[PDB]
């Protein structure tokens, strides 16, 4: 039996356009989905089904094999809200492991009138074929809905590791189920397998470390002398950076600036800047208080590219108010992508977001539109797809967060 | 003939009831056409008579030939095609001649009448009701109507279905529908092709579906939108332009615009002068005195377009190549090939250089475009041979705000290279003079000042009318620039100025922005910094 699955009151199917696809990829999802087609999982469609979702495939880490993913991020926005619970335990593990327990969903059928709802397309190269649409029968992989009918067979299934080893956390966001353990690696990686064959038996199949990540502090720098730059620099700084810190004072510097000096010019502190500085170094030790999260407002996150393969960024929910900051260096091999470094520090934050708040960040990204959706697919190895915007970084913001420490 | 194959399920929009148009009063001879025609497709079982239970109509009338004189009938569908729902994309695209591989023989069935042997949705038949008047007749559709929304749609995906047998028989053999075309090419034996054509033929007949036969069917070489395909290779028809002696703003236009078109083959098509005859046209139909500037550019362009383009079709195993040049500013060339000199395809791009940006940053955007298309057309992205040097994007890329990428690419030493017009020193110059630059203007009265002082002593300051803060701002960068000798360092408080320092921009849409770049180039080094307002420095 089926339960029945609407959209929200008023709104109509998604009619997304399909991407261009490589002839490598389009291969790839002809096999799956002509095999899929014969286990009964989708069917294919005519004219008169005008919904469409895009589609594509990604290579997991670490294995050879294509997996097909779709894009139903219009779709869930569509699709009716429905005990979806989130633990803050896992934010405390000393270990976490990410479970795709996406294949669990093909087993359950999907309410016949929802179905349309669901159908896609594989494209042809240079349209000398007509698109090949099909729709699904069964739970789709990336659908929100999909968790949640699949709730009540995945407690049960859980349930007996769960009670016989209540030391663990388990969270499931979507095709992933997360898994932390203050147990030491070994108890964790063999717990983990055990848990595996535990999933396994019933029909389906399938390290992190959460109290590592730390917000880190701004850190000044000190010189033997100063030169009136190195002041412009600093005081330049400083002044934006009272917008989180209002205890910020900048003047006794600024006074030491007064006069057309030669930038090269060095100048000796006042006792009375060396003070004012020396009290900022110590607002700065910490982050700003008054910083709590609230689950009804969208959670943000921006990045800031550094150069020489670092970056930078910042999750918050107003302006000013971040909930954690970091800093991240290019994966070993992207040496020469920075569509690759970019998308794999999106895919780290996300999950980071997940863990902490089970939530999605919407990215503000600096890159253009044309470039990332050209190209982002190809580094892509997530079930899920965060939402995203194109920015301009302001120049400033770049300059503050490259004094993280280390 | 009707066939016998599985009708789709057609339905109205949501909340939305069949046509209910007025009939126009034709005349003695139309009505006479319009009956006799109509009993014809009555007795073919087209059309079925209707009574007074059908509240729907749709105007239908009369229109005679180009052949014949004798009369065919219309149907306005037009009512009925706003209430009707709307079906997936007829067709996603046109295949690129480029994306084509060489077929030995190409044939193409006209299967004309097609969408008239397709059965209609039993249900939806009512909604096509139509009438025939008299001086002083309904019927309804069974099958698929011409001019009706959904026929195109449908009859696409019928004529899917019926050819996935003979396809699946025939790995070997390409079949390409479009409109009520079926395209079918191959690389076997002129014989074994004959047949293989004729058993296809045979195939669809026995679906009803009449097509024409080998004495009267069409052969190659093709017109596809602009090109003149061949099974061996593809021309472009030489473009024709008309010499004449009164020339009108329309005319001129249309001209540029098949100029334009042209250009994309052609490199060194030019209607830069051939656009000033625009300015300030007050009527499309004034004519214009073509200034000889024009008349000598014209010409040029019939000399270009003289010679014809004949390229090659796609080689699935080869490498593609794509290389581009810079025309001028803001202008690439690109042509892509597998075999030197054996073009697949070329392009053409004209960047209007807008808010700010630089020559490497529009290479990237070509070089992002290029793999677009090509993405579309071969599935696979291109080696590019770009005109830049390893060195140069090296360092414009690792420091540039923006993340930004270009695919396996090579250096090729084709002049002119896109390189780094000039650098911003990272930190401050030793010896160089040190202007405090700053502007502030009455944004209402739009007076201002602009100007700047030294550690060297040296000062000025300007008086500006009719001028904005902004421009304020740069003009007092532009004064240290012009004033200060081959090493500067210079201030400023400028927010905007944060942009150039971040993005170092060689081109702009500010005039104004421009010169402080001429001026920036001319320096040997400058070092621009940043300091926040309304304090002591
Ligand atoms: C997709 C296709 O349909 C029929 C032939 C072909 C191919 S791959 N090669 C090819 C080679 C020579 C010619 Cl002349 C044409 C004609 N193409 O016409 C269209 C583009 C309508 C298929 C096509």
């Amino acid at each position: 039996e089926t339960v029945p699955v609407k959209l929200k009151p008023g709104m109509d199917g998604p009619k997304v356009k399909q991407w261009p696809l490589t002839e490598e990829k389009i291969k790839a999802l002809v096999e799956i989905c002509t095999e899929m087609e014969k286990e009964g999982k989708i069917s294919k469609i005519g004219p008169e089904n005008p919904y469409n979702t895009p589609v594509f495939a990604i290579k997991k880490k670490d294995s050879t094999k294509w997996r097909k993913l779709v894009d139903f991020r219009e779709l869930n926005k569509r699709t009716q809200d429905f005990g979806i619970p989130h633990p803050a335990g896992l934010k405390k593990k000393k270990s976490v492991t990410v479970l795709d327990v996406g294949d669990a969903y093909f087993s359950v059928p999907l309410d016949e009138d929802f179905r349309k709802y669901t159908a896609f397309t594989i494209p042809s190269i240079n349209n000398e074929t007509p698109g090949i649409r099909y729709q699904y029968n069964v739970l789709p992989q990336g659908w929100k809905g999909s968790p949640a009918i699949f709730q009540s067979s995945m407690t049960k299934i859980l349930e007996p590791f769960r009670k016989q080893n209540p030391d663990i956390v388990i969270y499931q966001y979507m095709d992933d189920l997360y898994v932390g353990s203050d147990l030491e690696i070994g108890q964790h990686r063999t717990k983990i397998e055990e848990l595996r064959q535990h999933l396994l038996r019933w029909g389906l199949t399938t390290e992190l470390h959460p109290d590592k990540w730390t917000v880190q502090p701004i850190v000044l720098p000190e010189k033997d002398s100063w030169t009136v730059n190195d002041i412009q620099k600093l005081v330049g700084k400083l002044n934006w950076a009272s917008q989180i810190y209002p205890g910020i004072k900048v003047r006794q510097l600024c006074k030491l600036l007064r006069g057309t000096k030669a930038l090269t010019e060095v100048i000796p502190l006042t006792e009375e800047a060396e003070l004012e500085l020396a009290e900022n170094r110590e607002i700065l030790k910490e982050p700003v208080h008054g910083v709590y999260y609230d689950p009804s407002k969208d959670l943000i996150a921006e990045i800031q590219k550094q150069g020489q393969g670092q970056w930078t960024y910042q999750i918050y929910q107003e302006p000013f108010k971040n909930l954690k900051t970091g800093k991240y260096a290019r994966m070993r091999g992207a040496h020469t992508n920075d569509v690759k470094q970019l998308t794999e520090a999106v895919q780290k934050i996300t999950t980071e977001s997940i863990v902490i708040w089970g939530k999605t960040p919407k990215f503000k990204l600096p890159i253009q539109k044309e470039t990332w959706e050209t190209w982002w697919t190809e580094y892509w190895q997530a079930t899920w797809i965060p939402e995203w915007e194109f920015v301009n970084t302001p120049p400033l913001v770049k300059l503050w967060y490259q004094l993280e420490k280390e | 003939p009707i066939s016998p194959i599985e009708t789709v399920p057609v339905k109205l929009k949501p909340g939305m009831d069949g046509p209910k148009v007025k009939q126009w009063p034709l005349t003695e001879e139309k009505i006479k056409a319009l009956v006799e025609i109509c009993t014809e497709m009555e007795k073919e079982g087209k059309i079925s008579k209707i009574g007074p239970e059908n509240p729907y109509n749709t105007p239908v009338f009369a229109i005679k030939k180009k052949d014949s004189t004798k009369w065919r009938k219309l149907v306005d569908f037009r009512e009925l095609n706003k209430r009707t729902q709307d079906f997936w994309e007829v067709q996603l695209g046109i295949p690129h001649p480029a994306g084509l591989k060489k077929k030995k023989s190409v044939t193409v069935l006209d299967v004309g009448d097609a969408y008239f042997s397709v059965p209609l949705d039993e249900d939806f038949r009512k909604y096509t009701a139509f009438t025939i008047p008299s001086i002083n007749i309904r019927y309804q559709y069974n099958v698929l109507p011409q001019g009706w929304k959904g026929s195109p749609a449908i009859f696409q995906s019928s004529m899917t279905k019926i050819l996935e047998p003979f396809r699946k028989q025939n790995p070997d053999i390409v079949i390409y529908q479009y409109m009520d075309d079926l395209y079918v090419g191959s690389d076997l034996e002129i014989g074994q092709h004959r047949t293989k054509i004729e058993e296809l033929r045979q195939h669809l007949l026995r679906w009803g579906l009449t097509t024409p036969d080998k004495k009267h069917q069409k052969e190659p070489p093709f017109l596809w939108m602009g090109y003149e395909l061949h099974p061996d290779k593809w021309t472009v028809q030489p473009i024709v332009l008309p010499e004449k002696d009164s020339w009108t703003v329309n005319d001129i236009q249309k001209l540029v615009g098949k100029l334009n078109w042209a250009s994309q083959i052609y490199p060194g098509i030019k209607v830069r002068q051939l656009c000033k005859l625009l300015r300030g046209t007050k009527a499309l139909t004034e004519v214009i005195p073509l200034t000889e500037e024009a008349e000598l550019e014209l010409a040029e362009n019939r000399e270009i377009l003289k010679e014809p383009v004949h390229g090659v079709y796609y080689d699935p195993s080869k490498d593609l190549i794509a290389e581009i040049q810079k025309q001028g500013q803001g202008q690439w060339t690109y042509q892509i090939y597998q075999e030197p000199f054996k073009n697949l395809k070329t392009g053409k791009y004209a960047r209007m250089r807008g808010a700010h940006t630089n020559d490497v940053k529009q290479l990237t955007e070509a070089v992002q475009k290029i793999t677009t298309e090509s993405i579309v057309i071969w599935g696979k992205t291109p080696k590019f041979k770009l005109p830049i040097q390893k060195e140069t994007w090296e360092t414009w890329w690792t420091e540039y705000w923006q993340a930004t990428w270009i695919p396996e690419w090579e250096f090729v030493n084709t002049p002119p290279l896109v390189k780094l017009w000039y650098q911003l020193e990272k930190e401050p110059i030793v010896g160089a003079e040190t202007f405090y630059v700053d502007g502030a203007a009455n944004r209402e009265t739009k007076l201002g000042k602009a100007g700047y002082v030294t550690n060297r002593g040296r000062q000025k300051v300007v008086t500006l009318t009719d001028t904005t803060n902004q421009k304020t701002e740069l003009q007092a960068i532009y004064l240290a620039l012009q004033d200060s000798g081959l090493e500067v360092n210079i201030v400023t408080d400028s927010q905007y100025a944060l942009g150039i320092i971040q993005a170092q921009p060689d081109q702009s849409e500010s005039e104004l922005v421009n010169q402080i770049i001429e001026q920036l180039i001319k320096k040997e080094k400058v070092y621009l910094a940043w300091v926040p307002a309304h304090k002591g420095i």
